[PDB]
């Protein structure tokens, strides 16, 4: 329903396949590709909120970040430097949120990455992406003269919605740097006045809130106790790399945007074959110079169909 | 699971969504915390793939078929008798011819 | 086919340049025709009139912005109809 | 074409845990034991091997099936009709009947 | 139309060019001026 | 191996247009009423259709 | 025959690609390529004037 | 160029920008036979037809 991105944060991901090709925590993991339109556009889901600044107020040549930290926060960064790339670089032409929309050419994998020199990633999955054509004939691009027939593309709309996706509470997500053991004891050590919990059992079950202040316990190893930031407010869609809170129930509901919607497109015609006569029987000669679809059938009872593509 | 129909739907905004698509789980294994799964090839797009030549060029008696009310239009097979009830308005006398 | 010069720091509800009459067309059969826009060739600073068939200007246009965005300085919009399945273009140019 | 969600894991600290029964689209649950995940800060629990994880998965439509879904029907006893043109002594007349 | 012997000549460079080969021409379905057109596919390449 | 060389459009604004019968390399040529046709500046016939 | 070329002029032509995947008109409308070289060698007839 | 299936031609100012393709199917060629991909430093020298 919703459509506010003052409420919803940007989070970290699992990506398979980084830059140095190992499996890295990355804030521009893509989780879906979509495919399914006729003129080779896709819409990429990725974790980082696109054409927002860090609060949400919607201009658009700025996106969300989600960090990387020893604290807990999120950041923004110019839009410029998101380059999409399948075998070589495409064209970005749409952002919303989370989405994108691009025209790539036929590759095998998909990647998205920050081009900044400071901390700088990318994001790749294997995706089975090629052209595609509308029609009997196939064409490398759309011609000049020919029919005009229906397919079915993508908007370039951004307030248009062919889609739905759930939003809800986030998840507990601790540290281990928010820790220090230079004695037999552990001490706690939260961030500049925040407020963190933590819930420790050795011995017996503790819990409590933390406001910068060293806490000791009868407590002797360094791993035992975690704490993690209460803050609770944001939203985050359910990636499967996420602890999900204790409720888990669903919260706002955001648009997926990008409908797919039919349009007017125009194909090519093939050369009119000659026809030679004989008895109870056609030849015809006939030419093309890519897969061209030809079909044949009688007008009795008994059909007698034949199908084949010839070239 | 694995061929055409297992997603079935009363209609495509309705709520009682019936599947069975062979996904069992995986135990993972890598520190990192991510779920493991498997699953049948969508049988959907399986069907897709090879589904053959469509009815507008393999039925008989030569019609073109429509779709949004599902006609078979214009196509000839048979003899049909009529009966013309002709007003007799329009008749000349043989005395006249 | 068609070629408008809109002018530069424009503001919102300005009339540019109409496209049904240019074309042969009236204008009670524009929503009976299917007159609409193709997804593909819509811009955000041009929305459209479509029972009349105008063309004004949505958000204020930079000069700067879309000079970068395409190097040439230009904007293109295509629109298309229904009953006899026919499209064509149509061209801006921002001085 | 299906579309399997997958929501996030449940991880119980140094517990146990069960899954009920659902009626979501092929729902398919089973437990764990002995993890330790890790995020980007690790150390996700505090006992060694001794809690579990949740695992569950199920399906629902795509956000392109509104276009590209498939309609199956069951077709029987097809009736005809027939669009006729009548012209007796140079007067037409155009009738449609079944 | 469409094998070798597709477009005849006595010289190289001479003007007694007869030829044939199944040019047919096309009604424009677009506004802008140009003239669509299909034939057949060389018959020299074709035979090389 | 020839090559298809296409010489440019005669245009004439409301009034018919036959063409004549040469001798070069298999001539082809075929009238088309009711065009309207555009250059780079809208409208290169004056008389509609 | 000549090569005064201070005589002609380029134009513009009608190109069924463009920048962004659409039939417009263009000043560098590609006429003729010919590929019959023995080194992959391409000889492009464009609407404009270079050198 | 290497082989391809189009023939794109473009101004790459940034005061004016625009391209044009045409589908023109490019494939490498060698010459007699003993397909290659590179001519080599050892070799038979035969007759070939090149444009200046
Ligand atoms: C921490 O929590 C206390 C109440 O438990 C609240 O008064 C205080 O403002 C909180 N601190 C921050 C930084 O939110
Ligand atoms: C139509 O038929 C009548 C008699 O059948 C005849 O008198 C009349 O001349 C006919 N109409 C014409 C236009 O000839």
């Amino acid at each position: 329903i919703t459509d506010d991105f003052t409420l919803t944060s940007p989070y970290l991901g699992f990506c398979p396949y980084c830059r140095h090709s190992t499996p890295c925590f990355s804030p521009i993991k893509i989780e879906n590709v979509w495919d399914e339109s006729d003129d080779g556009s896709i819409r990429i889901q990725v974790s980082a909120q696109f054409g927002y600044n860090q609060a949400g107020t919607a201009d658009v040549t700025k996106f969300r970040y989600m960090s990387f930290d020893h604290d807990h926060d999120i950041k923004e960064d110019s839009m410029e430097k998101i380059a999409i790339s399948t075998s070589g670089p495409c064209r970005r032409l749409g952002h919303k949120g989370y989405f994108l929309l691009a025209q790539c050419p036929p590759g095998d994998s998909v990647t998205v990455s920050i081009t900044s020199g400071a901390s700088e990633n990318s994001c790749t999955v294997e995706k089975k992406i090629r052209r595609k054509f509308v029609g009997r004939e196939e064409y490398l691009f759309p011609p000049v003269h020919g029919k005009l027939v229906k397919c079915h593309v993508y908007d370039h709309l951004k307030e248009t919605s062919a889609g739905y996706i759930t939003m809800h509470r986030p998840g507990p997500h601790a540290y281990k740097s928010y820790l220090e053991e230079a004695s037999g004891e552990v001490y706690i050590k939260p961030p500049s006045g925040k407020n963190v919990t933590y819930e420790c059992k050795c011995g017996d079950y503790s819990t409590g809130i933390v406001s910068t202040r060293t806490k000791m316990n009868g407590c002797t190893k360094a791993k035992q106790c975690i704490a993690y930031k209460s803050d609770q407010t944001k939203w985050v869609f359910n990636s499967p790399d996420l602890i999900r809170h204790t409720d888990h129930s669903v919260q706002g509901k955001l648009h997926i945007p990008f409908r797919l919607t039919p349009t007017v497109c125009p194909v090519p015609l093939a050369h009119t074959p000659t026809v030679t006569k004989w008895f109870k029987g056609i030849t015809l000669h006939l030419t093309a110079m890519r897969p061209t679809l030809l079909t044949t059938r009688k007008l009795g009872l008994r059909a007698d169909a034949t199908a084949e593509w010839i070239t | 699971p694995g061929a055409f129909g297992d997603i079935q739907a009363s209609s495509l905004d309705a709520t009682d969504i019936v599947a069975r698509t062979d996904i069992r789980l995986l135990k993972p294994s890598v520190k990192n915390i991510h779920v493991p799964y498997t699953q049948a090839v969508s049988g959907y797009e399986m069907w897709k793939n090879n589904s053959g030549r469509p009815l507008q060029e393999t039925a008989p008696f030569g019609c073109k078929i429509e779709v949004e009310p599902l006609r078979a239009s214009n196509c000839a097979y048979g003899h049909i008798p009529i009966s013309i009830d002709i007003p007799d308005a329009a008749f000349v006398r043989s005395s006249e011819s | 086919q068609l070629h408008y010069t809109v002018q530069e720091e424009q503001e919102h509800g300005t009339f540019v340049g109409n496209i049904a009459e240019d074309l042969g067309l009236d204008i009670t059969k524009l929503s009976a025709r299917g007159f609409q826009t193709v997804p593909n060739s819509r811009t955000p600073y041009l929305d459209l009139n479509l029972e009349t068939g105008v063309l004004y200007v949505n958000e204020k246009i930079d000069r700067e912005q879309i000079c970068k965005q395409s190097p040439s300085c230009v904007l293109h919009l295509e629109v298309f109809l229904e009953n006899p399945l026919e499209l064509f273009q149509v061209e801006i140019e921002v001085l | 074409k299906f579309h399997t969600v997958i929501p996030s894991p449940q991880v119980k600290c140094c517990g146990s845990l069960e899954c009920k029964a659902s009626s979501k689209a092929d729902y398919t649950c089973r437990v764990f034991g002995g993890v330790y995940p890790f995020m980007w800060g690790g150390a996700q629990c505090f006992c060694d091997s001794e809690n579990t994880q949740l695992s569950e998965a199920y399906v629902e439509f795509a956000p392109d099936c509104t276009i590209d879904h498939a309609v199956a029907l069951k077709v029987h006893t097809a009736a005809l009709k027939v669009g006729l043109r009548i012209v007796y002594g140079n007067t037409t007349a155009h009738l449609d009947t079944f």
